């Protein structure tokens, strides 16, 4: 069936060179959407508004999880040194374009890190199993 | 019952074919709980089974607890009693031919 | 819990011994084992989970690499589609199996084969219960003086 | 070839304690050659 | 490999618990004992894995 395995297969199939990659997958359940302090620390107001909006076609828990996975995948694609597991991922913003495809905007420390790393731009592919959001992110060197 | 004798000797022969002269050897290495027995039969002691119906109905002499020798578990009990002192699990399968 | 125990050398086939006692066997070690805290075990599960996650991601990047190798061998697009989808399902299945083995290890069977936890104790501890939470006992109760 | 037991490897006080110390082990008694729960098995 | 890493990580958490117990003011022996016990327990866990 049309699992995000079968489709991220094609996305993953695009990556071999001029690029660094992050693979990440997170359980819809593991993402604590009932904790405002977690949401405010790690998501922008635009991301929160999107994830809470019915237009996402998804439950809010799914929406937040996809964004979380995507941030983690992007961060891995940057390949730069972590500030520890307690660092906020709010500087990696994951919106949608006019076609509904994910868009990666880097702010603050993430933007400085990408520029120091020589990164052209960052792009991502995302979808879901029944239990986990799965994301692959790609940063061209 | 004669089947008990068959079982006792088959058991001791198996111990010797394992190179063990005294089951208490195990208790150097393992706890007295850890030794089990799951020997069983198609049916129990045929002598006791028959005698308890047939021969007592003809008023012949008998050893009185004969009923117990008719049960399948009793041969396994005898193996434990006289050779093992185990505390472990004892189970009793029954499948006539396949037991 | 379910269990059966033989009594020891007794020369009467009827005579009741005491083998089921052995459910209570353990060495009462000076400290409790940390396993007797559910929160510690909770940490350990929630901990290992992380490694499973990382391991799954790592698997998928190795599959990404095997995919590129199969491409380089010149293989059919379909053969690779198929191999990859199959392998993905297989990876998923493996992570599930891990998650379950962790639950079996720490949740259900953590005290099996431990000489410092009595099985009756361990069985209750699965549910956060202690020997003080055994409220009722239904006795064999044969109205015989010895039993 | 067959040679039956009579006594337990333990004695009647040790009994419950052997039933409760899972690390209880016999030794060979150097005087009798028997395998017994030594009095200090605990 | 992960088991190995996990064992090392455990021991550094124990190093940290040791320093915390020191800070609580506990007996040297109590900490010796707790640590040796915990170490044996860590070892046992890695084996189980």
């Amino acid at each position: 069936v049309s699992l995000e395995s079968v489709l991220s297969r094609e996305a993953r199939r695009l990556e071999s060179v001029n690029t660094r990659v992050g693979v990440d997958v997170e359980d819809i359940s593991a993402i604590n959407t009932d904790n405002d302090t977690f949401l405010d620390r790690n998501f922008t107001e635009a991301e929160q508004k999107y994830c809470l909006a019915s237009k996402s076609g998804r439950s809010p828990q799914k929406a937040f999880a996809g964004r979380w996975t995507a941030k983690e995948a992007v961060f891995k694609a940057l390949g730069v040194s972590s500030k520890g597991a307690g660092a906020a991922l709010k500087d990696i913003e994951i919106l949608v374009d006019e076609n509904g495809a994910p868009t990666v905007s880097l702010h603050g420390a993430a933007a400085e890190a990408a520029k120091k790393a020589g990164i052209k731009s960052v792009s991502v592919s995302i979808s879901y199993t029944d239990s986990q959001a799965a994301a692959i992110a790609t940063a061209q060197l | 019952d004669p089947v008990c004798l068959f079982v006792l000797v088959s058991t001791v022969e198996a111990l010797l074919s394992s190179g063990i002269t005294d089951p208490y050897e195990f208790y150097k290495y393992v706890h007295v709980s850890e030794l089990g027995n799951c020997i069983g039969s198609g049916m129990g002691g045929a002598t006791a089974l028959r005698g308890m119906h047939r021969d007592r109905f003809l008023d012949k002499p008998l050893q009185n607890d004969i009923l117990q020798e008719s049960f399948i578990n009793t041969m396994s009990a005898w193996v434990n009693m006289l050779l093992l002192s185990s505390s472990g699990p004892i189970k009793t399968p029954v499948a006539a031919c396949a037991t | 819990l379910t269990t059966t125990a033989s009594d020891k050398i007794g020369r009467s086939v009827p005579a009741p011994g005491q083998g089921v006692l052995t459910t209570a066997r353990e060495h009462r070690g000076k400290f409790p084992s940390p396993l007797l805290d559910i929160n510690y075990r909770r940490r350990q599960i929630e901990r290992r989970t992380k490694q499973v996650m990382e391991e799954k991601e790592a698997e998928f990047e190795y599959l990404a690499a095997e995919i590129e190798a199969l491409k380089a061998e010149g293989r059919p697009q379909s053969e690779i589609e198929e191999y990859a989808a199959h392998r993905a399902a297989h990876i998923e299945k493996t992570a599930e199996k891990q998650a379950k083995e962790i639950l079996r290890s720490f949740g259900n069977f953590f005290w099996k084969n431990d000489p410092t936890i009595a099985p009756l104790r361990g069985a209750l501890a699965v549910w956060g219960l202690t020997i003080d939470d055994l409220d009722v006992a239904s006795f064999h109760g044969t109205s015989t003086k010895a039993n | 070839l067959f040679q039956a037991k009579e006594k337990a490897p333990y004695t009647d006080e040790q009994l419950s304690a052997v039933l409760l110390n899972p690390d209880a082990r016999v030794v060979e008694d150097k005087k009798t050659g028997q395998l017994i729960f030594p009095p200090n098995f605990m």
